[PDB]
């Protein structure tokens, strides 16, 4: 719909980063489901559960069947591959889903969603109202435009009485931003600390000697360096998702967003009776200013009693 | 648009149902994989170690694999995603059962339609300003419509009973799912001991098998258990909200204190339940509707129109 | 489209059941195409074309290549596997396609489709007519509204004269229901009879001794048990489908739907002269009663000749 | 494009049968691409380039590698498996694509498409014209509806002069029907004569003795039997298609569709002066009659000149 | 959209051929990706690096592992399979992409796209105007309809002045047709010359004797005969495509498409003042004549100034 | 949407080239995921970690299992295949994603997106204004048309004083073009430099003698050559992209786009009072001139005060 004006540049950037991280999750999950395996070769000479590592060259004969090799691979994939290298794509998918839910929670939570829909609808209809152009131009008026302007003025008064008492939208946005930086810190810590465990060479000691004949095996995890790449790329994107989110926190704490002053508008335009608004009205007008400040300007004429008197007088001239 | 009658619990349960459907689809796709179990026979016939020659073909190994998959692997570990699919289909079907009934949907649409007609009517804020030409005629017409709604929906109680039924069904399904899944989640094991009697076909009678995606199915089962637990806690809160206070009656006494009108009566039954629903959505709607419910306010409107004409 | 009013609850239920059955067919078809096989191992001890079943345990040496095993698997899958366990998903697909063709035949067959489209169009237009609202409330009539009411009233009369002659829609719906229930019976009979032939362990005596060295083999069909439960689930859906069809058949034998009495509406409404329609008019009115009686209530005030006289008088007043 | 009025029951039936033939073709093509292989085992005992087929049994040792087996499979699949069992899905693809092209050629070809759209537009406008309702009810007439009715009348006359001269639409539909029926005959002949060559057991004799050591092999074609059912069931569909097409041909040879008679409609209606139309307009009125009689009955009133005189004197 | 009037029968035919050609490209590319391989067996008996080709029969033993066979297949696929058999579908894909780009270049190129959109818009709006029907019938003329007709006349004159100055559309169309036909010639020549190299049996001599033990191998290319017939089928399509392009080229050279004559249209119609348009206007009028002469005949009356004078007189009587 | 007027031929060409490069990236990534492998055979004869390469022929016996071969392939793919040959499609996908982000950044960044939507809306409404047709023609005036013309004149003034102050859109487009040209330089550099490393035959020396028995192996990379015919092709596309971007670069440095000259437009038309717009207004008018100059003409009548005086006189006439 028309919620694009309610999403500043930081929200758009975080949404696109979430899309790329979802692409990472899907790609890694497809690879982990389809082609993730280990190629384990037994160590012929062992030195206290450690490989001893010791006329032409001829191949070492292990006497294992193909299914014994498959059993060794499965056991050393389950028991000795690190949990990060196995469940990295699913952790990424979980983190992306939580990030998306946090970013789009207030669009689905009924109390905030109703207020946001009301605000966006009245602001779109106000910005598209011809009375805004007529008033900012400062008697010719179309009749239907006449009671349209009057009804929209009354609707603006209704909305101010209906939204301004509460701050649920602002508090919800604050909590979403706080969660989206706490989770970013936790993700960065546990992902940077455990990314080094995605290795290509894995030495496994699984004690399946009664079924295979060997205790220690040397295994190759083929989709590891790629998992070292994707994770690194993921650690890049999350870092961006952190920094942007941190800026949002700064944007919500550098000044009080529960108070909006129309001082510039009544400084420029003639209608100096335009009051200052509080709470969710103030925060949503700040969000609108993050998209296009002109959307605020054409709204301000609808908040003034002098404009109400002028509209009433001109309508009364008309009908 | 029925979204105005979907509270936070309903939306949360719908999203949990979508997530559980995703889990079930992913589990089925994992079940699609051909290589499922890997079995090696038991007691097969610096130190240089040598491999044990089981003396079996690839077809013998595959035969052992399917025999132990059919007759040694637990049925839960093989059919958990399908059970998740069935359970989430039941949850999705029984979560919209209050909405998609024939007689209930018309009442819901009528209530939300005339409530939106209120929320957009000038006579509501005009009536608050009274308390604190064409629009008067539309006010009178909407007032007749409000009386029509009073005589049209207030009689029945199908909506509340139907919502209670679907909530109880959700709760009992959640209880059954949690109980049996928590009982059988211990059967999703990596190492399995298979003892099929195929000594005549292969030569061995005891096999040690590994279920390759047993770890993945265990994680999926725990995630589904968490999702169902959240779903059931949400449904238990829905039951608590349904039965901790009588939703068969709604008192307009808060408006009686706020609005100076005291003729405003206390409606009941489906009227009461849907007022509670829209109060969960937005409490301003009921307060603005109350000034249209009272009939002394209608007499005041009639007097105002009489003086205006 | 706009045929939702024409389809009753049983049609929607059968459509959903057909969708789930088609999902069964697709899933079983993919499993049959991709992973359906037999893993046949020869019986070393053969006594009269039967598996005789007679220090450390050691494996049996069959001295067969992988390709001889594949040949044995293909031959035994072709010959000694029952046709049901092989072509269950294709039979399900064919049955669902026939059920969907029967359920949606009248919407595609032009002779019935024209009548259904005409009835639905004028019924929806009469529902949306403002004269309907005036009649139920029983004035201010815009001339577009008045000409619409008069012209569509004449349209209703012409449609009644056009559609009262034939009863093709009722006959087609009856034939569709009868076919859908007799095919239900045949499906249940042949599916329930042959559902026990989907076995896991299958003995094959295919006489390929000159190519393999063995005559009897003991195959294991991996996609049998799954297929079995799929068949069971399919049977369940078919039973439900059948039950629904029987109710529809009962719904078309309880009362003559070619004679729709307007008794309840003509007693409730002031216009007590509403004539009793016959044939396809009556049948489509009964269907719209099953969907929503409010449609028939709003269409009833457009058939009565007292409503003709009152609309004519009030139109005369407005002219 | 609202062309559904130009598709009678035979056209809709053939479209659905062609869609199901598309599904046959895609399914068979996917199977022939992915899992159409051959499992060939050498015949150990050879008797003049043929298979002799002669306590505990022991498996036969062929001393062949897995790659020699794959080479034998490929060579006996290319050389000895009959080409029908290999290219039936591609043939059904080509045949049903030609069927769709024949069905939709008159819809995509600009010369016939323009005339089809022109006629459909004025038929739909006359079907919703208020004057048609008034005249079939047959003076009250608003100035604006009278103007639009006169404009539609002049459009009807000018388009009658524009279309009644030519007969390209009927000719194209005829040609499509004959091509469809003769292709039905050809498909049935060759498919029935070649459906018996899809066999599970095929004896291959390819002479790769220097590369394998054996000359004659016995091969199993796993996807043969399924194709057989597909082929047979595909054949059934074509039969229905042909029968349906046969009826269409019979219909277009039952009476001259290039002359449409309004005799019944102008007899039952008051206007007995309705002229008999010719050529393309006649054919498309016949198709519309095959769809619904009411459309033709209603358009009959816009062609008579007595209705024109009545409209003129009502407008006057 | 409504560019279909600018695509004559040859353009639609070439578009359909290009679509089926793209299906060929995708099908062959999928097959070459998934299953294109060689099954190579060494020639045990050789004479001067040539396959000599020389008690039941027993199999020939090569003493080669599966991996040695795979290496032999890879090397003989890389070095001795012809490049046409390997990269036929990619060449087809490239050729069809260039064909589609040449067919739809003028629709996306802004200079021609703006002119074509302007022409299509005012031609469709000229068609929609009832003044065309009234004039070709030759007062009955609505005031608003007359004013829209006057605005249409002014727009037609403005568009004629705007678009008759240059011939970018005609030049672009001619260049696209020439490029398409010369590419058809090159494709036919090289594909016909190289289609004989797609063979089932390929003798490879790759000198991997140090790694395998044999020099000459005989390889079977399974996806050869199909890659033959598709190519032949592709060739046939190109021929059809080429022939169509030939006719289009001839259609742009038989008569001067930059000098349009209204001779028949203005001879049959009463107005003899309709001037002969030139350049691009002539070109788009010929392309419209290919679709339907009715469009050009109704445009002729807005191109006539005597019809403009008649409209002026009728509107004069109306005011 | 209607943003096609803001995308000149260079932007459309780069979008299509990026689509083709994304297709290349997806195809190469699918091949890398599914079939990219090495087929490594050990060298029996070695000389200081180098392959020595020294009646009927018999196969060389390496005494290696299938799993030893798989391990050798994995190790030599990880350690001895060049990183370009393994991560070319992923680098291409990343480069296309960054290119498409740069091309579509100003359409998504709220500060520039709001102004672009504003300009597109006002220019499109000025294009379809009937007052423009009447004025370019140079009376009767529908009242709605008159007030819409006057209000759109005032809207032109308001949009002008809103946009002419800043040049954010021009700066963002400058930065996007600069990033897209330096990225093309980096891509062509490192891609031409490393394209020689995609070889079919790779001699790997990985020191796994304790697990395999051999020290040096001669691997074959089957997907090398196709990657080459991808990489070169990608290079070609990049070159085209770069050249196109270079033209765009020169297009914004050939003449000062920040000072639009209406000299030709005001010279042709009667209105010779057209003021020269500044900053983003000038830049967007130049972008419009690239698509279709006539739009600018049909916008000029809304910027001239002489046409404003004519409209005011006409409005005083009818009012
Ligand atoms: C022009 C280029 C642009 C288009 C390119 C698209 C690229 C598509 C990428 C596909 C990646 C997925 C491949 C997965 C399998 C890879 C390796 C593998 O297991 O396959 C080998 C093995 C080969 O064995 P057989 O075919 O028995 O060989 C003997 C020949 N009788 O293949 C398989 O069995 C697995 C096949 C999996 C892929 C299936 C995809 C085939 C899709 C068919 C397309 C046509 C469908 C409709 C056609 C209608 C009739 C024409
Ligand atoms: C986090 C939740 C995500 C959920 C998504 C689930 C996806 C489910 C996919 C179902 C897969 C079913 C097919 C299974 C085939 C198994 C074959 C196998 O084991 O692998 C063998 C072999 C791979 O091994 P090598 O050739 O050594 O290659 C690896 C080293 N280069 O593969 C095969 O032979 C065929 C594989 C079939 C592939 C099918 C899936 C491919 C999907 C493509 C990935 C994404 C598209 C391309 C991305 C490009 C970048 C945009």
């Amino acid at each position: 719909p028309a919620y694009r004006i309610l999403k500043p540049w930081w929200d758009v950037f975080t949404d696109y980063i979430s899309i790329v991280m979802l692409m990472i999750a899907v790609f890694g999950g497809t690879l982990q489901v389809t082609q993730d395996k280990m190629i384990c070769l037994p160590c012929k000479w062992v030195t206290k559960d450690s490989c001893n590592d010791s006329t032409g060259p001829t191949g070492i004969k292990y006497d294992l069947d193909r299914h014994q090799y498959n059993y060794v691979d499965a056991v050393c994939y389950e028991n000795r591959l690190h949990w990060f290298a196995k469940y990295f794509p699913y952790l990424v998918l979980l983190h992306t889903l939580i990030f998306l839910a946090c970013s789009n929670f207030w669009f689905k939570f009924p109390r905030t969603s109703s207020k946001l829909e009301h605000f966006v609808s009245i602001l779109l209809k106000c910005f598209d109202s011809p009375w805004t152009t007529r008033a900012l131009s400062e008697g010719v008026l179309d009749k239907k435009e006449g009671e349209q302007a009057k009804a929209l003025f009354e609707k603006v008064k209704k909305f101010r009485t209906h939204v301004e008492e509460g701050d649920i939208v602002y508090r919800l946005y604050m909590r979403q931003t706080i969660i989206k930086v706490i989770k970013f810190a936790l993700i960065i810590c546990y992902t940077v600390y455990y990314v080094h465990n995605i290795k290509f060479d894995v030495d496994c000691t699984v004690d399946i000697e009664s079924l295979t004949g060997y205790r220690t095996y040397r295994c190759a995890h083929p989709l590891a360096t790629l998992f070292k790449i994707l994770a690194s790329f993921y650690i890049s994107l999350v870092i961006f998702y952190g920094l942007i989110c941190m800026y949002t926190l700064w944007w919500m704490l550098r000044r009080s967003l529960k108070k909006y002053s129309f001082e510039s508008i009544r400084e420029e335009s003639s209608y100096s009776d335009i009051p200052d608004v509080k709470n969710d009205f103030a925060f949503m007008l700040h969000l609108i200013d993050q998209y296009d400040p002109l959307y605020s300007k054409r709204f301000a004429v609808f908040l003034s009693e002098v404009s109400e008197n002028k509209l009433r007088q001109l309508n009364l001239n008309n009908e | 648009a029925f979204r105005v009658l979907k509270p936070w619990w309903d939306v949360f349960t719908d999203y949990l149902s979508v997530a559980m459907l995703m889990i079930g689809v992913f589990g089925c796709t994992l079940q699609v994989m051909q290589d499922k179990i890997i079995c090696l026979p038991k007691r097969v016939q610096t130190v240089e170690m040598k491999g044990l020659k089981t003396d079996l073909d690839l077809q013998q190994y595959s035969f052992i694999n399917q025999m132990c998959y059919e007759r040694a692997l637990h049925w839960y570990a093989k059919y958990f995603p399908y059970l998740v699919l069935i359970h989430t289909l039941v949850f999705m079907l029984c979560s919209n059962f209050w909405f998609k009934f024939p007689g209930s949907s018309s009442k819901i649409e009528h209530f939300i339609s005339i409530l939106g007609k209120c929320f957009d009517s000038p006579w509501t804020t005009r009536a608050l300003s009274e308390v604190s030409k064409k629009e008067g005629e539309q006010a009178k017409a909407l007032f007749e419509k409000v009386k029509k709604f009073r005589l049209h929906v207030e009689e029945g109680d199908i909506l509340y009973a139907m919502y209670v039924r679907q909530t109880v069904l959700k709760v009992i399904k959640f209880l059954i799912i949690i109980a049996y899944n928590s009982a059988l989640v211990s059967k999703v094991q990596f190492t399995v001991d298979c003892n099929v009697d195929i000594q005549d076909m292969t030569g061995y009678k005891n096999f040690s098998c590994n279920h390759t995606m047993a770890h993945l199915f265990s994680k999926l089962s725990f995630c589904y258990l968490c999702f169902v637990s959240i779903y059931g806690l949400t449904c238990l809160y829905t039951l608590y909200w349904l039965f901790y206070r009588s939703l068969r009656e709604y008192s307009f006494e808060y408006v009686r204190q706020e609005t100076g009108i005291d003729d405003i009566p206390d409606v009941k039954n489906d009227f009461a339940f849907m007022l509670h629903m829209i109060d969960q959505y937005d409490p301003l709607y009921s307060k603005r509707f109350a000034v249209f419910l009272s009939e002394v306010s209608e007499n005041k409107l009639k007097q105002l129109n009489l003086n205006n004409e």
